[PDB]
């Protein structure tokens, strides 16, 4: 089992399963019934994974009705109970998304002996996630990622019970997103206007694919920093840096002193809010350099009119405030990096802050304290930067992290809604994504789902390594934790 | 030009020459010592005709000067030198041996490209090239993690593109014994992870002949007396029992040990056609030997006192003779040399420790023994960023010694120990970080420009990806 359930009562009493004659059926009592897109496909997908006294059936009953066509939200309940004994074999979930979790848990409990016989132990489970926001970040800018690689990642996120896909579509070196409101962004920003592109068809497939797995799609079009690929296509958007008197070629962050800029963002983010159905959008706001703005004389003049002065922290605030209003008018929530909070930017009470920095300006645990005491919600990602590789089993570092290990009151700590693992693509693409992702990302997966008390490294290794071999069986190219072997070694 | 490694001498001219897929031929020169009867070249011609494609130059004539050595196995003294001439209407590739022709064909394929319209083109030029060092290898660990034959063969293809010529096969170790022995079938039957995780005679034969066709030597290593916890599964009383219940290294007091090794290494001498055989002899712990009453007696009857370095030297010299008896060379880790053991003339030493390794190189060369470097190139020890620069900056001949001692330095190896490496992450983690070592061991000493290195390595990396090698990127960018 991975991740480890909140309440799992095991036994040694076993039952025999039948690969072919095993079927998933709804209970007449259930809210979700034949026609439930999510579960119909789930039953099919899981029977392929498993089989691609005795038990022939598995009853699935959802109490909360809310269809199977509407996408998951931050408020969605993932509670479920797995009851398997002599009398019954029932999977009782509160919602449709809890059933998905239940099926995954069920899939890992199915085992086979040295004879090859399929079995299933007498089990009683009462499970639920510790945090509602369990995400994983992919950087499709520094290196383009084929649609197949993204869909594969979503398949494994489902195995680890991760429910948020932090899509970092664009950045400095590449703009692979194809915009229909501004077609020049993709045509002159992407590495290649044809082969390395994300169409409207690609995006809607990701969303629906993720939806079937009960995964939210958090889109991030980082602004005003990390926007070098925006330059060409939409002229005048970026800030032309200065040497002193005349401009010297290089461009900086988005120019917040032009009317053209705000009418562009209003039109562009209208599309973004239309394409991505999720309630929240990530607006970035990280690593914003004030150097290029200060050097520019035309921008220096702008701050004297509005009366900001010498601090660009409130100049940045002016940009983000306006940007938040635009996105807020479309009925969209928003997540933002920690810089926005650190730079005292006028911010809406419902904004979520994502802690990513380790030491500067303050320790990441001290950050969660400030953000929560300030009243805002927070995501933790600081110690979960998978892109930062090191020798040995650093998954133990990720696993031992305690998100609520800071100074605060019960309700203050309740503002922490989870976190995300981050795979920045500076040194990662289609060639080494999977092995570098899993099963290191599984360490974060369990820490965000399981209970505070599940922390034994020895117990973690046993299950994670066992889960690692299972991943390989499912076709996942996951790297080894340490010396050892899987009977079915990876070979494709 | 996206050449890697960078040849000794390159004379490029802005004159374009076009090629035609179903019209370009690679055949032997009328006055060559090698002809259509040479299987190695025949295979290399068809193989590179696929890499190249998949004012007109119509044919590439391959002329072998000296005795080709077409059907022979490559050794440390092989001649990989070659000269290339790109001109119309006949391109000329001339080399002394067949080994140079292979390296030349690789270089020639790296010169052909497609222009803006897809037209196969190549700037006419003149290239004279030869390896700075003769021993350029890659170490793979198939014991800590079993590696399917396919990935080993792919590693060989990748080594061919990067001009490596030695495959240091660290086949067995503590964790497992995947090598299937003909004389002692119990070693693999009880010492391997499982029976499916085993290298049968034919699997080994396939690796060797696949490597030969590409000019790669297969250097086997059966580490002794340390790193042998798996050896004591199918062989009783071979390992030292630890009293005071685990086991230790191989017992060097019993005559059963040396009788076993003799028949074992006699098999190895006929399985692996390479002259040299790595014996290991590293990280040997004396903890267990020191706590064995029977062994402490062997210390008296020989008068070694309490210095087990002599008991270590006693064992390794016994093994060295066995290898010398069967007309084979020997390679060994630095511990053995440091343990004051007596090595035969021609014995190779491999330096692998960080702590003052240039000083080790000095000591080994001073004693008149050939040396190989691997200390700074432990690729298994990964880190964040472009660490390929750290490996590229390394200069091997930077140690105290005469000009006569520098000739004893024959090359180095990039090691990828498998404590955390298997088929899932080997290729990406190995390349193109090992490519940095390849150029440092083939190209001239004065080839150290970073901007140019980075420029050519990114484009060469994309070439490996197109050839089926999943090499990871150096930084942000794209291929195709
Ligand atoms: C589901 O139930 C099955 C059996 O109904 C459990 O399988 C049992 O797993 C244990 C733990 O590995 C096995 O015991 C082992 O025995 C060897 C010696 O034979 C001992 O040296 C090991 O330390 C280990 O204890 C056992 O063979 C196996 N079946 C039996 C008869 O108990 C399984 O644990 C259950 N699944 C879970 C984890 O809930
Ligand atoms: C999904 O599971 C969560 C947690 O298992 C449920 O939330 C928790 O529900 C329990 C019982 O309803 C609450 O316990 C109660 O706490 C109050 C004090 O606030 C106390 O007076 C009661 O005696 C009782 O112990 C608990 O507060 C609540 N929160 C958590 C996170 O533990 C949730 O109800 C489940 N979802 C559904 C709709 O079934
Ligand atoms: C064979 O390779 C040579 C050497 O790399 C190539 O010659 C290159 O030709 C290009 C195209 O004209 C030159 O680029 C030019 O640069 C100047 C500025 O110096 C610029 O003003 C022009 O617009 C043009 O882009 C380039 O200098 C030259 N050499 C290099 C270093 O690339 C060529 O691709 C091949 N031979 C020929 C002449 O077809
Ligand atoms: C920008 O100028 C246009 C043209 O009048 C106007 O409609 C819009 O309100 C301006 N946006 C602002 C106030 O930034």
């Amino acid at each position: 089992l991975w991740p480890w359930p909140q309440n799992f009562q095991t036994s040694d009493q076993r039952y025999v399963l039948y690969p072919n004659n095993f079927q998933f059926q709804y209970d007449v009592s259930s809210a979700a019934q034949p026609g439930c897109s999510v579960l119909d496909e789930a039953f099919q997908r899981y029977r392929d994974l498993l089989f691609g006294t005795l038990e022939k059936n598995v009853l699935v009953v959802s109490v909360v009705t809310p269809g199977c066509n509407q996408l998951p939200t931050l408020e969605s309940v993932e509670n479920y109970t797995l009851t398997i004994n002599d009398d019954q074999c029932l999977l009782l979930s509160e919602t449709v998304w809890g059933a998905l979790r239940g099926l995954e848990t069920f899939s890992q409990l199915v085992w086979k002996s040295a004879e090859g016989t399929f079995f299933i132990n007498k089990t009683e489970i009462e499970d639920f996630p510790r945090f509602p926001h369990r995400g994983l970040l992919l950087d499709t800018s520094r290196h383009y990622l084929p649609l197949s690689s993204i869909l594969d990642t979503l398949d494994v996120m489902a195995y680890n019970k991760l429910n948020v896909f932090h899509w970092h579509l664009v950045d400095d070196p590449s703009f692979p997103y194809e915009s229909f409101t501004f077609p020049e962004l993709m045509r002159k920003g992407s590495y290649n206007p044809v082969t390395h592109i994300y169409t409207a068809q690609d995006v809607k497939e990701v969303i629906e694919y993720a939806r079937l797995r009960g995964i939210r799609v958090l889109a991030e079009f980082d602004t005003p920093g990390h926007t070098l690929s925006w330059g060409p296509g939409i002229p005048g958007l970026l800030t032309p840096c200065y040497s002193g008197s005349e401009p010297s070629g290089t461009f900086g962050p988005v120019n917040p002193s032009l009317n053209n800029t705000y009418e562009f963002m209003s039109t562009f983010f209208l599309e973004v809010s239309s394409v991505f159905p999720d309630f929240y959008l990530h607006l970035g706001g990280d690593e914003v350099d004030f150097t290029c703005w200060k050097s520019n004389p035309e921008i220096q003049d702008f701050m004297r009119k509005k009366g900001f002065g010498e601090d660009f922290k409130q100049l940045e605030s002016f940009y983000i405030q306006t940007l938040l209003d635009i996105v807020s008018s479309y009925g969209k929530g928003y997540v933002v990096w920690q810089e926005v909070f650190d730079n005292k930017v006028k911010i809406q009470p419902d904004t979520i802050i994502q802690v990513w920095r380790e030491d500067i300006p303050v320790n990441y645990m001290k950050e969660l304290e400030l953000v929560t005491k300030a009243g805002f919600r927070a995501l933790l990602s600081a110690p979960w930067y998978l892109n930062r590789i090191s020798y040995g089993p650093d998954w133990k570092d990720f696993y031992v992290v305690e998100p609520l290990a800071f100074e605060g009151t019960p309700e203050q700590k309740a503002l922490v809604i989870g976190g995300e693992a981050c795979m920045w693509g500076e040194y990662v693409d289609n060639t080494n994504l999977v092995p570098r992702l899993w099963p290191r990302a599984g360490a974060v997966a369990e820490r965000l789902w399981s209970n505070k008390l599940t922390s034994d490294l020895t117990f973690a290794y046993e299950r994670l390594s066992h889960f690692r071999c299972e991943l390989l069986r499912r076709g996942v190219q996951a790297q080894p934790l340490n010396v050892g072997f899987c009977e079915q070694e990876f070979e494709q | 030009p996206a050449l890697w490694p960078l040849p000794l001498s390159v004379k490029m001219t802005p004159n374009l020459l076009h090629l035609a897929p179903e019209n370009f031929y690679i055949s032997h020169s009328p006055n060559s010592t090698a002809g259509p009867s040479c299987t190695l070249l025949e295979e290399a011609f068809r193989r590179y005709h696929g890499y190249i494609f998949g004012t007109q130059v119509q044919q590439l004539l391959v002329s072998i000067t000296l005795q080709s050595e077409c059907d022979a196995f490559p050794n440390i003294s092989s001649d990989e030198s070659y000269t290339l001439l790109v001109k119309e209407p006949v391109a000329v590739l001339k080399a002394n041996r067949v080994w140079g022709a292979l390296r030349g064909l690789e270089t020639f394929s790296q010169l052909v490209y497609q222009d803006s319209y897809g037209t196969f083109t190549i700037n006419e030029s003149t290239i004279i090239d030869s390896p700075r060092f003769s021993h350029r290898g890659i170490l793979i660990d198939t014991s800590r993690h079993y590696l399917p034959v396919k990935i080993i063969l792919k590693t060989l293809d990748a080594m061919a593109f990067n001009k490596f010529n030695v495959l240091h096969w660290h086949i067995v170790d503590d964790q497992s014994f995947p090598y299937q022995s003909i004389t002692f079938p119990e070693l693999s039957n009880k010492g391997s992870y499982s029976l499916s995780h085993v290298y049968t005679p034919n699997d080994v034969r396939m690796v060797i002949e696949y490597a030969r066709l590409r000019g790669i030597r297969v250097l086997p290593e059966f580490d002794t007396p340390g790193h042998t916890l798996s050896w004591g599964k199918g062989q009783k009383d071979l390992l030292t029992p630890c009293y005071s219940d685990s086991f230790g290294p191989i017992n060097p007091t019993l005559n059963t040990t040396y009788s076993f090794l003799t028949t074992f290494f006699k098999e190895i001498s006929e399985v692996f056609p390479d002259q040299f055989i790595h014996l290991g002899g590293d990280e040997v712990e004396f903890k267990c030997w020191e706590s064995n009453p029977k062994i402490q007696d062997f210390m008296r009857q020989k008068g070694f006192g309490t210095d087990f370095k002599k008991l270590e030297s006693f064992y390794i010299q016994k093994v060295l003779d066995i290898i010398a008896t069967i007309n084979k060379g020997s390679i060994v880790w630095q511990e053995v040399f440091d343990d004051k053991a007596k090595l035969a003339p021609g014995t190779i030493v491999e330096v692998w420790k960080d702590s003052a390794y240039p000083e080790e190189l000095s000591r080994v060369t001073a004693s008149g023994f050939p040396v190989i470097l691997s200390a700074p190139w432990y690729l298994d020890l990964i880190s964040y960023g472009q660490d390929w620069r750290k490996y590229y900056k390394v200069e091997p001949l930077d140690f105290g010694g005469t000009q006569k001692q520098k000739q004893l330095f024959i090359g180095g190896e990039a090691c990828l120990w498998g404590e955390y490496v298997d088929a899932t992450n080997l290729t990406p983690r190995l390349w193109p970080r090992a490519s940095a070592v390849g150029e440092r061991l083939w190209s001239s000493k004065d080839v150290r420009d970073m901007d140019d290195a980075y420029d050519r390595l990114t484009r060469h990396r994309c070439r490996m990806v197109e050839r089926g090698i999943a090499a990871q990127p150096l930084y942000a960018g794209y291929c195709n």
